[PDB]
């Protein structure tokens, strides 16, 4: 299917359902956090953060989801096993054509450390255009 | 109407249900109608009624 | 009747390795609330089991 066909790291949750879960996440995302589908679908996203995640970041996430709203930042991740890698990581809510937010898109794109410059904007660039493939993607559901 | 938001607004199905239905649209796109079917005959099933 | 069926139907889902425990009990609990779709539910419990297998 079109969905599957997406060659990027990313999940879908659903805020409807209690504590926003993962309801879909691609095959590239879960290798490169090295979980199975088993073990996060039902899971909110929070699960990939520990110590060194900037909490003032993690509050950005927090009220853009509130707000229902699209935010892009950059933060500290953690595999399964326990590796560090910087996530160049932006959200967006699928609506229905009232504007009702059906589900929220998270892509993301691993790095070494913190980007900025002409770096930062193709990584934008990138994982923008992803979650628009992915909103047209799955409009139906 | 989106698969997703018939399943939401289905009154006597469970959040686990909920969950599993939305999980399996998802997985296979081409069987919502069956899955839609079923949601739907369960919601039947589990009304007060 | 479909007791038979219905105990038998939640016995090999709960056996299935790749569901969740939350996946489990969405399907067994839907069986013994309407088992006359024990077949049906069974079947999507499989098709579901597949999807979240290992690659
Ligand atoms: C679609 C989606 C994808 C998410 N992806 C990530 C992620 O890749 N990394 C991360 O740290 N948090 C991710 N989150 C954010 C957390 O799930 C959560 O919303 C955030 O921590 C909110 O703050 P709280 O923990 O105080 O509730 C994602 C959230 C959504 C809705």
């Amino acid at each position: 299917t079109t969905l599957e066909r997406i060659e990027k790291n990313f999940v879908i949750t659903d805020p409807r359902l209690p504590d926003n879960p993962i309801i879909f996440a691609s095959d590239s995302f879960l290798q490169l956090t090295e979980y199975s589908r088993e073990e996060i679908l039902g899971r909110n996203a929070r699960f990939l953060q520990g110590p060194e995640t900037d909490r003032a970041t993690v509050r950005k996430i927090r009220d853009a989801i509130d707000n229902q709203t699209e935010v892009t930042v950059q933060l500290i991740n953690y595999t399964k096993s326990g590796k560090k890698f910087w996530n160049l990581f932006h959200l967006q809510p699928m609506r229905d054509q009232k504007g009702d937010v059906q589900y929220f898109i998270g892509v993301q794109l691993d790095g070494t450390e913190h980007v900025r410059d002409a770096a930062e904007r193709e990584g934008v660039m990138l994982i923008k255009k992803t979650a628009e493939n992915i909103d047209e993607a799955a409009k139906e559901l | 109407t989106r698969a997703g938001a018939e399943i939401h607004s289905l009154p006597n199905l469970n959040v686990e249900q909920k969950f599993a239905f939305i999980v399996s649209l998802f997985d296979d796109p081409s069987q919502s109608a069956n899955l839609l079917a079923e949601a739907k005959k369960l919601n039947d099933a589990q009304a007060p009624k």
